[PDB]
RNA sequence: CACGCGGGUACGCUAGCCGC
RNA sequence: GGCUCUGUGGGUGCUUGGCCGCUGGCCAGACCUACUUCAAAGCCACCGGGGGUACCUACCGGUUGGGGAAGCCCUAGCGGC
């Protein structure tokens, strides 16, 4: 029938934009609201539908590399073949910056992939324009610096030094320091809200609204100095990894950690998580790495190994990943795909940046290209892979290409539609829900042979005479 | 401040423009029009003035029909030079050279200036092809046409050897043969960069007695400089 | 094979244009926090509203000696008003220059109880003393005026025909009588057979013509036709009722302002129960008007309040209230359906807008589109509890606020009083009477 | 062809014409001889240097000879041949070194 | 300028045909990119502040040719199911939106009443020329554009009404007039070869209020002559030819053009017998108006424009060509 | 209630059609009179839809003469002739905005199927035409052959010539 | 950030990305500024010293 | 109800018969 | 010939290699995703002074309903304390 696309479409449509099964027309009782749920079906059919057709005005393609030969693979190939064959406006992107006499350098790029910051750990943070290579500052800052990252623009960074936190402006002058963040070795910026979540060494994490500027809740994690964090975007929930063996999700709403993963038999090295919430990778002291559903929340596969333990791992936009480990790092491309339900190993890595004696503090994805930044101790070393890099922005969320008027909208416009912090949970589409509880004592309102032996032991250590108990006394009694 | 010189390379080797004003101003660089127009200018109607000029260029000379086809193209009205590969690039600087050393005879008519326009204002000849473009434009270095190129031409995409130009554009007055013939007997970079020119606008048969002229001047005032340089009396340093 | 993906800034800007490009995916992974954000958007458009809520606009010229106590617009025009006072002066007001008055003139000598426009361009007044009929749009101002009627006992309220030139009179003999205008002179008496006492207040039917509703002081209301010129039908209600109107969308519907605090829309073909039971007032009504879109209904009370309403709903969706305002007597809308209009007891006409959060004149595209996105937001999301105490809490005045905490400790009491009356007595064997069924006493033809 | 030349021409107009454009842009024997390169036979599977050489995933054990054309493929990717592998009177003065005598 | 937003609703509206090409195998996948590029950057320059007639009408023309290109490919792959619907719509919203934005601009007009003409919408064709009408009153082309039209489908009543109210307005130069009376007359021709109108008073009661309009002139009067003398194989056409060259002479007694229509007068209905003798009676005319008192420069020069026509029709004998010629020569 | 208005300009006069009409009674409110006030919230109630030029200086001096002694002239009547749709107000009238109060009795003398409103006494057509006024210079500028400053300065020195009878006696110069 | 309109001030009363709560009204920038102190580590070990010293004086 | 390409009755045209 | 500036290399501390998944290999690299019996011991972990504590948080002591590890018993069990 020439109507099996039509189902297909409907059905494709229906699982990507469908955000939820569907309404049960059938079962309604009442006339109206039946007229009104079927015209609201309706409705949401059209929207899914003419949602999936719009999906073709999408302009660019995403990036891809396929071996040809059947002996050549893909983990063979060399940056000099890359950077030959591929557009010269990215091969002016694969860049290495030479930095030896002040530390290991960790990178961070701002979530626009347009500014980048890259601290090396004895002091010396940087500010750049990396693509039009200019620089916006840069400063030596004396002591040690444990961890910087950009705020919501790239106007404001937060540098971890060695006892306290700063945050600076655009050019470098220190707007104020945070000393409620003692130690603080561990940094992650949720960005829809405008919270600041410092993991410290003591194992006290803070989370500090940046926006209003009071320290929202601080939490005690009561087991061991962290030794991994990172965000869970989807959620915005805290994936941080503790010291014996154990990935805990944590939230600004509770002292108890929400779960607890339970991982490799040493301390947890690094962890990521897809930006779709999807899936969750973690590498360990022990030599293997392993990934898990989140929202499912089990293991997916069995346990890859890495021949070192992986010192930071990070995945891109896309379904790639690349963990950096002892002095060269990989990247994997099929760990979990989205469609299937069961997921496969893979037998070889998608490719390879090779080792030439260079220690990898920190692997980072610039958000929006198909380029990858390793920051190692000689220094910033931007390299290119071309099946990276989410192919289509937004530019109602994130401007690759933002002008000054548009980058103030748009900082305005996420000041009015922060997000209050209680509205964090494992499932951030839940405000609406029935508060059952609620609603069964509303209805009340307007409405109106083994289990009482314990019960009589439990309230025979009260001990009150209690009526009730007395029914039940005389009912043991006839029993 | 070694990151900001490293930085600084990366910045004067880049060649696609990444945020607006520069894209902006990259795309007001102009010959013909005024930049305050330049800015506003888009590609249809540049193509279609210099497409007349070029028609203009065809009925006077006959050779001019493969870039018709190549250059002058409907297509080339939309093609971008920094989204093709490196070896696109290349083949893509092999007919600009062959074109600039065919349209160097006539470059003093104002349809030889639209078709180097157009050049300019879609495949940025005066950020990817500099050498042979101020090569070409070099024999006629007293005419207006001239000072706009100097004006134009940005500063860190200049070779070594035409490195000389930097006070002509800082104040925007031609050079003079004296000053181009001091620099001949000095570097010989420039004198190499001329002769290799010349020599191969004549391979292509393409040369003109203006050119030949000025490159026959040029090198005789510049031997004539670099002997009574070499002249140094010790037998062993003549020699 | 290797291609990677190739971003130039012309997908920003096309050279030479001046356009800002912004390509867009739809994709829930690259768009997170939907629930979220929109309850976060819908949070903003509440306390938005409820600081732009400015609804009082003006006050017609300097207002009367004494108090309002009718007032009627031209259903034909649009700017054409007039209020008839205490003293008996009546003005017209053309509502573009709200300086100084058209027209004015000591009509009475007693209030001016009823009042209206003709069709053509005249208009009638009535108090004790009986009716006029004057013309105020003449090239001479006319101050006497161009008919006069007194028989037929004392006149109480005046409701004009659509289309042709009849109008009707309540009179306090009970019974209505019905002009035709150009050829009649006394006037044709309709009544029930029977009947004594006052008819308050009448109003032709817009949309059927021929159809009067009329309200009676023995707390009845009783509708008439006019093709076979007699009484149809009676119903008696709990409390008296101080205004019927009908309403200008459905040819069937009436809303009764009654003295029990309330508002009831009745179907005028099934009177055995009441569609709908607006109950959100202090004191009585005296007044309620339906909108000329025939959706909401504004409602002025005896004590210092407008209240506006859904045609659905059952409950305030606004209150209006003023310490200059003295009293309520007369609310109606004008026929745009934005600006309501409110004769005080204190000699004051006054001007709100309805919507009282929604600017009027041209609004630019993107401007209209945040409006209509937070309100149909708001929509979704009315129920969750800060969107819902931020769109209820109203200020009220401090007499208001004390006697509706007192009349819900006195509702909720009689509530238990019946409940306890039930649970004890014998009519437990029993349904519990719904209150649109409770709310008609008894009807008869 | 199955295609008019005016089908063509509304072809170039309306949907571009970036392939034609792309194509307008791109447009001794052996005198002496051995045996034991016949004789020889060499595991190109077995070696891990000569792992990378081999043309399918079945080439294992080869001759000398084809050994030598697959060394000498790789030399050529390795480095390629230059220019210059494949009179004037002041040419010859040029290139005579007895002339740059001190 | 939310020109991205605008842009995202007319390209959100083309997406679906777009999705119907894509599952035929119509055009392929780097077409259809290709296509919604080049439909972006169209529509992003139309709605630009910045706009202009051409850069509509070029967009018109890649929309009209992308339908022509998408009918060959259909047409040659066999397909009966896409039609040309969508097509014309967004091309009648391009127009409707570019009259809108310069409604001033009668080479977008007339294209677009040319695309109407050309894809059968005859009622819309004429509510479109009524627009045009109201906003440009003083073109005779578009007047003439709207009587031409209407009297080629039939309605005689209509192609009249818009002619009586062109020339109410257009009264400064006198084309429209001489069309009027060309599209009057042509009418009586059609009705003859059907075959009051027995009369033909209508284009005698034009040239009556000419004659007090503020264009009227001798020069006005000649080519309502030429126009009248063209077509004479009629029934009272000799009538109104005689009814022009009478009140010529009673206007203008001795202008050099109503000597000119003196010249030519009897020679309405001629090519045969008939030819010759009327040629020898108009030569007497013409050497009495020579040799009389009038303008002889103006008049000759009249005559030998004249006869520059004569000359331009051939299968003429040898003897009259020469004392043609010669007559021609000594002015 | 208006549907179309008249508007007198030195080169010729031109009807728009209204479309989304201005609320009446808010009238004296400051959003009103911004959106008055701007043009991207006055073009959405003004649309151009006829235009007549004058064909010559002499007929805008009898334009002039005639309209400002309030008589409308024989191609102002052709003109409301072509563009209002033919009706008498037996059934169903078109309300047409014009500025001076005879000219609105002579339109309503002349076609029994248009009523005027006249700018003097109706404010929501006083308040349109000032808008339209205005941003004159806008909304004919895709028809305006030239500009409007010269023909006012030629058309003002014609009217005021023609009332005094000047260059009889004027030769001082 | 651009100079918050009335309707956006009003939402964003509390709102300030220079001066929290937590800075004090920068007095440590004020005085490291005003007496030229080169560490702000030294400037919070002054202080932490005076406040002692201020309890001391207290529980005298 | 009709709307694409061919041959006919017929063109400075497209109204009508059957196919592709 | 002189001043000034700029760049490159060596030195400014005692001479044992470049890389790696290092008892072996590689500098042309090669192989690539396997293997698995049982989560974890506790403590500590720097914010300037005086001051309020409604809310949240930490700690302590409780309270309703479930929940049953473990311990004890024997009429032996769907057990009993």
């Amino acid at each position: 029938k020439a109507e099996l696309d039509r189902i297909r479409r409907y059905k494709q449509a229906q699982k990507k934009y469908g955000r939820g099964p569907r309404v049960d027309i059938k079962s309604v009782r009442d006339k109206k609201l039946r007229r009104t749920l079927t015209n609201l079906e309706n409705k949401y059919k059209t929207a899914a539908l003419k949602a999936k057709e719009a999906e073709i005005l999408l302009e660019n393609q995403t990036g891809f590399l396929e071996p040809e030969g059947e002996l050549e693979r893909t983990y063979k190939v060399r940056q000099d073949e890359i950077v030959k064959e591929v557009a010269v406006e990215v091969a002016q992107k694969k860049f290495e910056l030479k930095l030896t006499e002040l530390g290991p350098y960790t990178c961070e790029y701002s979530r626009n992939g347009r500014d980048l910051i890259l601290a090396g750990r004895k002091g010396h943070v940087a500010t750049m324009d990396w693509r039009e290579g200019k620089l916006g500052c840069e400063l030596q800052l004396g002591e040690t610096v444990r961890d910087a990252r950009f705020l919501h623009n790239n106007q404001f960074f937060a540098v971890a030094q060695k006892k306290y936190v700063y945050i600076y402006d655009h050019n470098g002058v220190e707007i104020h320091c945070l000393r409620k963040h003692v130690e603080v070795s561990h940094m992650e910026f949720l960005p829809y809200h405008f919270l600041l979540a410092t993991l410290s060494i003591s194992g006290q994490l803070k989370y500090q609204d940046t926006s209003t500027g009071q320290i929202v809740a601080e939490i005690a994690t009561k087991h061991g100095t962290p030794v991994s964090l990172t965000q869970n975007p989807y959620n915005a929930i805290l994936h941080i990894g503790q010291q014996n063996g154990t990935v805990t999700l944590w939230s600004p709403n509770s002292t108890d950690p929400l779960v607890k993963l339970l991982a490799h038999r040493g301390p947890v090295r690094s962890l990521a998580v897809d930006r779709e919430g999807r899936y969750m990778v973690s590498t360990g002291q022990d030599n293997k790495m392993c990934i898990w559903d989140i929202r499912n929340f089990k293991e997916a596969v069995n346990s890859y190994f890495t021949r070192a333990p992986a010192t930071s791992v990070a995945i891109s936009d896309t379904g790639l990943t690349a963990v950096g480990w002892g002095t060269h790092t990989t990247i994997w491309k099929g760990l979990f795909n989205k469609e299937r339900p069961v997921q496969v190993k893979v037998d070889s890595p998608y490719m390879t940046w090779g080792g030439q004696g260079q220690v990898v503090e920190r692997v980072r994805w610039c958000p929006f290209e198909d380029i990858l930044g390793i920051g190692h101790n000689e220094g910033f070393s931007s390299i290119i892979v071309p099946g990276a890099g989410e192919a289509n922005y937004d530019a109602l969320e994130v401007n690759p290409f933002e002008t000054k008027k548009q980058r103030q909208e748009g900082e305005v416009k996420a000041l009015l539609n922060k997000l209050q912090p209680e509205m964090i949970a494992l499932d951030p589409n839940f405000i609406g829900n029935l508060d059952l509880r609620s609603e069964k004592q509303r209805q009340a309102e307007r409405d109106l042979n083994t289990a009482l032996k314990k019960y009589l032991r439990k309230q025979r250590k009260k001990n009150i005479i209690d009526e009730k108990r007395l029914k039940a006394e005389e009912l043991y009694r006839q029993m | 401040s070694s990151l900001a010189q490293q930085l600084a390379q990366i910045a004067a080797n880049s060649r696609s423009s990444f945020n607006v004003k520069a894209l902006k101003a990259s795309h007001s660089k102009s010959l013909i029009w005024e930049p305050r127009v330049a800015v506003s200018q888009t590609f249809a109607e540049i193509y279609s003035q210099c497409y007349e000029g070029f028609k203009e260029l065809c009925h006077l000379d006959s050779r001019f029909v493969p870039f018709d086809a190549t250059l002058f193209s409907a297509q080339s009205q939309e093609v971008d030079r920094t989204q093709m590969t490196a070896e696109e690039n290349a083949a893509l600087d092999k007919r600009v050279d062959s074109f600039l050393h065919l349209v160097g005879s006539r470059l003093r008519l104002m349809p030889a200036i639209k078709a180097v326009e157009w050049l300019i204002r879609r495949f940025r000849i005066h950020e990817f092809n500099t050498g042979t473009l101020l090569a070409t434009f070099l024999p006629y270095h007293t005419i207006p046409a001239f000072v706009t190129l100097l004006s134009i031409l940005p500063v860190q995409r200049i070779p070594i050897e035409y490195r000389f130009l930097d006070p002509y554009i800082k104040s925007l007055t031609p050079p003079p043969r004296a000053a181009i013939v001091q620099q001949a007997t000095n570097r010989p970079d420039l004198l190499s960069a001329i002769s290799r020119y010349t020599l191969d606008s004549c391979r292509a048969k393409q040369e003109y007695p203006g050119l030949i002229s000025f490159w026959g001047g040029i090198m005789a005032e510049a031997v004539n400089g670099m002997i009574d340089k070499m002249r140094s009396g010790r037998r062993a340093i003549q020699l | 094979k290797i291609k990677a993906l190739t971003r130039s800034i012309t997908a920003q800007q096309a050279p030479g244009s001046d356009v800002q490009r912004a390509p867009r995916n739809l994709a829930p992974e690259l768009h997170p926090f939907e629930r979220a954000r929109e309850y976060q958007r819908a949070l903003n458009a509440v306390k938005l509203e409820r600081m732009f809520a400015k609804p009082f606009l003006g006050q017609l010229g300097n207002g009367h000696v004494q108090g309002v106590y009718s007032m009627c617009k031209d259903k034909n025009s649009l700017n054409c008003i007039a209020s008839g006072s205490g003293d008996g002066v009546v003005k017209v007001w053309d509502l573009t220059t709200r300086d100084e008055e058209t027209w004015r003139v000591a009509a009475h000598n007693n209030i001016v109880k009823g009042l209206t426009f003709t069709n053509d361009k005249k208009l009638l007044s009535c108090a004790t003393d009986g009716i006029k009929l004057w013309d105020p749009y003449a090239s001479p101002s006319n101050t006497t005026p161009i008919a006069t009627w007194q028989e037929g006992g004392p006149y109480t309220s005046l409701s004009f025909h659509r289309s042709a030139n009849t109008f009707a009179a309540s009179s306090g003999q009970g019974c209505i009588r019905i002009w035709d205008l150009e050829h009649s002179t006394a006037g044709q008496a309709i009544q029930w057979p029977s009947f004594v006492d006052t008819i308050t207040d009448v109003c032709f039917n817009q949309v059927e013509t021929s159809v009067i509703g009329s309200v009676a002081t023995d707390r009845s209301i009783i509708l008439f036709d006019l093709r076979t010129n007699m009484p149809v039908i009676k119903t008696v209600l709990h409390f008296a009722c101080n205004r019927i109107v009908f309403n200008p969308m459905e040819a069937m519907n009436l809303a009764v302002a009654s003295e029990d605090h309330n508002i009831y829309i009745f179907d005028a073909r099934n009177f055995d129960k009441a569609l709908n039971i607006q109950k959100g007032h202090v004191a009585a009504v005296m007044d309620v008007e339906f909108s000329p879109t025939g959706e909401e209904l504004v409602s002025g009370s005896y004590d210092r309040t407008i209240r506006l309403w859904r045609r659905d709903a059952g409950h305030s969706r606004d209150v209006y209230h003023t310490k200059r305002m003295q009293r309520v007597f007369r609310t109606m809308w004008t026929m745009d359906s934005k600006y309501i209009l409110t004769g005080s007891d204190d000699g004051n006409v006054r001007l709100w807008r309805a919507n009282a959060s929604e600017r009027s004149g041209v609004k630019a595209t993107r401007q209209r589109q945040a409006l209509e996105y937070n309100n149909a937001l708001l929509d979704r999301y009315g129920h969750l509890p800060e969107i819902r105490r931020i769109r209820r809490h109203r200020h009220l005045p401090k007499v208001v606020k004390k006697a509706t905490e007192i009349k819900r400790e006195e509702l909720a009491a009689i509530k238990r009083r019946e409940e306890n009356e039930r649970k004890h007595s014998n009519k437990k064997y029993e349904k519990r009477k719904s209150e649109r069924e409770k709310a008609v006493l008894v009807k008869q033809q | 062809a199955e295609k008019d030349a005016e089908e063509e021409e509304l072809e170039k107009f309306v949907l571009g014409a970036k392939e034609t454009f792309r194509e307008q842009l791109f447009r001794d024997a052996p005198a002496w001889e051995d045996s034991d390169d016949e004789r020889l036979t060499i595991s190109l599977a077995g070696a891990t240097r000569l792992r990378k050489l081999r043309i399918s995933e079945s080439e294992d054990l080869v001759s000398g000879i084809e050994y030598a054309r697959r060394l000498r493929q790789q030399y050529l990717r390795l480095y390629p041949q230059p220019d210059w592998a494949k009179p004037l009177p002041l040419d010859s003065f040029l290139r005579d070194a007895n002339s740059f005598k001190v | 300028a939310w020109v991205a937003d605008k842009a995202r609703f007319y390209l959100e509206r083309a997406a679906p045909e777009l999705r119907e090409w894509e599952e035929k195998e119509i055009f392929t996948k780097d077409e259809i990119r290709n296509l919604v590029a080049k439909r972006s950057d169209f529509e992003h320059l139309v709605l630009a502040p910045g706009t202009k007639p051409t850069d509509f009408l070029n967009y018109v023309n890649w929309e009209r040719s992308l339908d022509r290109l998408r009918a060959k490919r259909c047409a040659r792959l066999n397909i009966r199911s896409v039609t040309s619907h969508a097509s014309q719509a967004r091309t009648f919203g391009i127009f409707e939106r570019a009259v809108l934005k310069h409604p001033g601009s009668i080479e977008l007009w007339l294209a677009y009443l040319e695309f109407a003409a050309q894809v059968k919408a005859t009622k819309r064709w004429r509510r479109i020329m009524t627009r045009a009408l109201r906003l440009h009153p003083m073109n005779a082309s578009l007047w003439t554009l709207a009587g031409r039209r209407a009297a080629q489908n039939g309605d005689m009543q209509r192609a009249r009404a818009h002619f009586l109210r062109g020339c109410r307005f257009c009264t400064r130069e006198p084309t429209l007039w001489l069309e009027y009376a060309r599209c009057e007359m042509d009418w009586l021709a059609r009705m003859e070869a059907k075959k009051p109108a027995l009369s033909g008073a209508i284009p005698i009661a034009v040239f009556d209020v000419a004659r007090k309009q503020p264009f009227w002139g001798p020069a006005a009067a000649e080519k309502f002559f030429d126009v009248f003398a063209k077509f004479g194989h009629l029934s009272c056409h000799e009538r109104i030819i005689s009814h022009v060259v009478t009140t010529m002479q009673e206007l203008f007694p001795n202008h050099p053009c109503t000597w000119s229509v003196h010249i030519r007068q009897p020679l309405v209905g001629v090519d045969t017998p008939a030819f010759p003798k009327a040629l020898r009676e108009s030569l007497a005319r013409l050497k009495a108006a020579l040799q009389s008192t009038t303008d002889r420069k103006a008049l000759a020069t009249k005559m030998v424009a004249w006869m520059d026509g004569i000359l331009a029709i051939e299968k003429l004998d040898a003897a009259i060509r020469t004392v043609l010629e010669h007559t021609k020569r000594s002015l | 209630v208006v549907n179309f208005l008249l508007f007198e300009s030195a080169v010729g006069f031109s009807l728009f059609e209204v479309v989304h009409q201005a609320d009446t009674v808010g009238l004296e409110l400051p959003e009103v009179k911004d959106a008055m006030k701007t043009l991207d919230k006055f073009g959405k109630m003004v649309k151009l839809r006829s235009f007549n030029p004058w064909t010559s200086a002499a007929q805008g001096l009898e334009a002039i003469n005639l309209i400002s002694e309030g008589i409308m002239p024989e191609y102002l009547k052709s003109a409301l002739e072509m563009n209002l749709p033919q009706t008498s107000g037996k059934k169903s009238k078109v309300v047409l905005g014009v500025a001076d109060k005879k000219l609105a009795g002579e339109i309503t003398a002349a076609f029994p199927g248009v009523q005027c409103e006249a700018a003097d006494t109706s404010e929501v057509v006083a308040a349109l035409l000032r808008g339209i006024r205005t941003h004159a210079n806008k909304l004919h500028k895709s028809l305006q052959e030239g500009d409007i400053g010269r023909a006012q300065l030629g058309l003002g020195h014609a009217y005021s010539r023609a009332k005094v009878k000047f260059s009889v006696h004027k030769n001082d110069n | 950030v651009r100079k918050l309109k009335y309707h956006e001030q009003k939402l964003l009363k509390k709102h300030d990305f220079i001066n929290y709560k937590s800075d004090n009204n920068h007095r440590d920038h004020d005085v490291i500024r005003r007496y030229m102190i080169q560490k702000p580590e030294d400037y919070h070990k002054y202080n932490r010293l005076c406040g002692s010293l201020r309890q001391f004086a207290h529980r005298l």
